């Protein structure tokens, strides 16, 4: 009702991520598909590292790896940006700061290609420590949550 | 110019740490349309997240399951 790419998601969506990534000069791919439903505020993805072994720990691309399907309920619908720039899309860009670690750099276009949402995305991290808790692999296989707040 | 006709977001990860501990990643972020025309510019809300990380058992290949459940809020109706 609000914007016309609200429209693009009043059904399940088919995803397509694409990320490639260096870290520390660790270089890998990662591709998924799966997807979202809007209305429920629901996405679903298996994600695959392409290049073999991913030098990272898969953690700590989860939120580099879809803000368009983000639930936005009731008078909320008047306040999304995400999907009012569908179908063109968006660019979305990130400074991530490990503490005590090095940074991840991400840029990703969030788009419509045909039916398909897709989410493609480069990624440089630096300075990080090869035995602290990324490059040495000491994050438990798992996930908290978190609020993301917006401003305009 | 990355959130020109955009928005910002702040946020804090918390990563559990193999047999105990946190670490923690501060993200900062910009969006920008790729187009020129409008768009909806909010007020100040959030986008409540959660997310739970699983594997396919048939798959060989090193990967991610992720479900993410993701819920907008932080702006009332009606005073304040």
């Amino acid at each position: 009702m609000v914007s016309k790419g609200e429209e693009l998601f009043t059904g399940v969506v088919p995803i397509l991520v694409e990320l490639d990534g260096d870290v520390n000069g660790h270089k890998f791919s990662v591709s998924g598909e799966g997807e979202g439903d809007a209305t429920y505020g629901k996405l679903t993805l298996k994600l695959i590292c392409t290049t073999g072994k991913l030098p990272v720990p898969w953690p700590t691309l989860v939120t580099t790896l879809l803000q368009c399907f983000a639930r936005y309920p009731d008078h909320m619908k008047q306040h999304d940006f995400f999907k009012s720039a569908m179908p063109e899309g968006y660019v979305q860009e990130r400074t991530i700061f490990f503490k005590d670690d090095g940074n991840y750099k991400t840029r990703a276009e969030v788009k419509f290609e045909g039916d398909t949402l897709v989410n493609r995305i480069e990624l440089k991290g630096i300075d990080f420590k090869e035995d602290g808790n990324i490059l040495g692999h000491k994050l438990e296989y798992n996930y908290n949550s978190h609020n993301v707040y917006i401003t305009a | 110019d990355k959130q020109k006709n955009g928005i910002k977001a702040n946020f804090k990860i918390r990563h559990n740490i193999e047999d105990g501990g946190v670490q923690l990643a501060d993200h900062y972020q910009q969006n920008t349309p790729i187009g020129d025309g409008p768009v909806l510019l909010p007020d100040n809300h959030y986008l409540s997240y959660q997310s739970a990380l699983s594997k396919d058992p048939n798959e060989k290949r090193d990967h991610m399951v992720l479900l993410e459940f993701v819920t907008a809020a932080g702006i009332t109706l009606g005073m304040d």
